[PDB]
């Protein structure tokens, strides 16, 4: 008939992952996935 | 060296310094009814739930301020049975027996109240990688 | 042993897709149909012209849309009509007033409350409803009350109100008036689709809602709205809509005059409270006044029903105004 | 113009496949793929 009001192109999936690291760690610096530097800092304490 | 390992049970020898439980309270003193070839019985600890000392230590002083230490196969009602024999235990001298952790949270928390200290891991993830095939 | 294993496993994933427990069907208003169809098509549908939509909850994060399906009558094979994602939606905390303008009103058990936008059509019960602020913590929105064909109504807390702008499923398929319909709606997943065996039916009796004319907006009494409380002379004060003009913007009742539509009239319909007296029809204006002639006739009405259509070539307006209102004055309530 | 009468918007794919899981077995019980439990139950003669 016409264009649709609206067209599901593609989902967006969520998940919620617990995992260690391994022993005591001092601090975490960077995050990266599949070559991109997806988050880059230092955090020296539990938090957020 | 590993020493680590990512499983259900505490992976800790009640009373080690990563468990940070007080066995001192739980100490029992007692003279042995009667001792066998394998089994120690005693009526004092009859009066405690069937596997209350399992995966305990007996220690006994044997000369100056050295004592013998043995750990316990199993307890059931008012027997005690003891691994590689009960060969060395006096048949009148006073014991010192500690109960067992079974290393199991609910174990952990009901007797001891040492969650907080609890390192294992009962339901984190038993396989779910963030790199398989299907997620459903 | 004294150890024992605990369970620890995998922890599979407990998708097993259930049936949808909160849902609705609607009419689509000619808002959307202008918005939709272009105008060439739209011209020529007849005024006896409608279209079926259905509203959705998930009831499971692990469940991305649902599957429609419908009949005509209540026999014959279901023919799959296409798949929508779900509808936000949320419960009233508190009661709503009858009140144009802008009202704030806090909601409870708000689902997908951050993908809401401002100036998007809601719909509760069977008024359309545009939100004017959004609170993402609090949940808390304003409501533009008596937009599009409708007008303001009671609603009891736990009311659900649906944010149908964007979020529905339309079949495409014209049906005339005065069809019912049963329609279905299958959760999907991951894992599959739903049983239909297992799913919830429901039925619906179209009614030309697009067809009928939309009701004046605008409805003040002597300079208030709503008014309990009228001294002597009594003044009523309607706006004129036409649908083709507004096309797909919400107008609420606060806004003027939009203009008439061609061949599109007023009727008011006067009552003593349970009988009818007086009825004015063909009123062109944007007021009336009861003419001294029946005053007397009729008598003081202390108790007077004010009710409120349009109509053009007998088509009545789907909703329509309705108060019981309170007169004073000399002559009224002398009683005190 | 309009919505065609037809989309074409994947296909499905059909293979047939001959293998072995080593020498005799006496029983199969389920397949697991991707996680999913895709079969489970118990033959214990040569059959479909
Ligand atoms: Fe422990």
């Amino acid at each position: 008939g016409a264009k649709p009001k609206a067209q599901t192109v593609g989902w967006r999936y969520y998940f919620d992952i617990h995992f260690a690291l391994g022993k005591k760690v001092d601090e975490v610096c960077a995050i990266r996935a599949s070559g991109k530097t997806a988050w880059k800092g230092s955090i020296t304490s539990n938090g957020q | 060296g590993l020493t680590d390992t990512y499983c259900r049970t505490c992976t800790a020898i009640v009373g080690d310094h990563r468990c940070k439980v007080n066995l001192v309270p739980y100490r029992v003193t007692l003279t042995p009814q009667s001792v066998s070839a394998w089994v120690i019985s005693s009526g004092v600890v009859a009066g405690y739930a069937d596997g209350w000392f399992t995966g305990g230590y007996v220690e006994w002083q044997v000369d100056g301020d050295n004592y013998d230490r043995r750990f316990i196969e199993q307890h059931a009602g008012a027997d005690l049975h003891i691994l590689g024999g009960t060969e060395g235990i006096p048949a009148g001298g006073q014991l010192r027996v500690y109960p067992g952790c079974d290393g199991l949270a609910q174990t952990c928390d009901d007797k001891f109240s040492n969650l907080p200290n609890f390192r294992g891991f009962n339901a984190m993830q038993g396989k779910s990688p963030f790199d398989g095939d299907q997620v459903w | 042993t004294g150890v024992a294993p605990p369970p620890p496993g995998w922890t599979p994933p407990d998708r097993t897709p259930r049936a949808i427990t909160v849902r609705r069907l609607i009419e689509a208003p000619y808002r959307e149909l202008a918005g939709v169809i272009d105008p060439a098509n739209l011209q020529l549908l007849d005024v006896s012209a409608s279209y079926l939509a259905a509203l959705a909850e998930a009831p499971t994060s692990l469940s991305q849309s649902y599957t429609l399906t419908d009949r005509v009558g209540s026999s014959g094979a279901f023919v799959d009509r296409g798949t929508g994602d779900w509808c936000p939606t949320g419960l009233l905390a508190a009661e709503l007033p009858l009140a144009a303008g802008p009202n704030v009103v806090t909601l409870t058990n708000a689902t997908r409350l951050e993908d809401v936008t401002v100036g998007q059509a809601a719909v509760v019960d069977d008024e359309i409803v545009r939100v004017d602020a959004v609170n993402y913590a609090s949940g808390t929105v304003t409501l533009a009350r008596g937009c599009a064909d409708t007008v303001p109504a009671k609603h009891l807390a736990g009311a659900r109100v649906w944010f149908y702008d964007t979020f529905e499923a339309v079949d495409e398929t014209v049906y005339s008036q005065g069809v019912t319909l049963q329609a279905r709606l299958l959760t999907n997943t991951s894992e599959g689709q739903l049983a239909p065996a297992l799913a919830a039916t429901d039925s619906l009796t179209l009614t030309g809602r697009q067809g009928k004319p939309y009701p004046p907006g605008q409805f003040r009494i002597n300079g208030s709205a709503y008014p309990t409380k009228v001294y002597g002379a009594l003044s009523v004060s309607w706006a004129k809509r036409d649908r083709i003009g507004q096309a797909d913007q919400l107008i609420d009742t606060t806004v003027g005059n939009i203009g008439p539509e061609d061949g599109a009239t007023v009727t008011l319909q006067v009552y003593s409270g349970t009988t009818l007296k007086r009825t004015y029809a063909g009123l062109t204006s944007s007021s009336w006044s009861y003419p001294l002639a029946e005053d007397m006739a009729d008598g003081p009405l202390q108790d007077v029903r004010l009710v409120l259509r349009s109509v053009r070539d007998g088509i009545d307006s789907w909703q329509q105004h309705d108060i019981t209102i309170e007169r004073h004055g000399l002559g009224f309530r002398l009683g005190e």
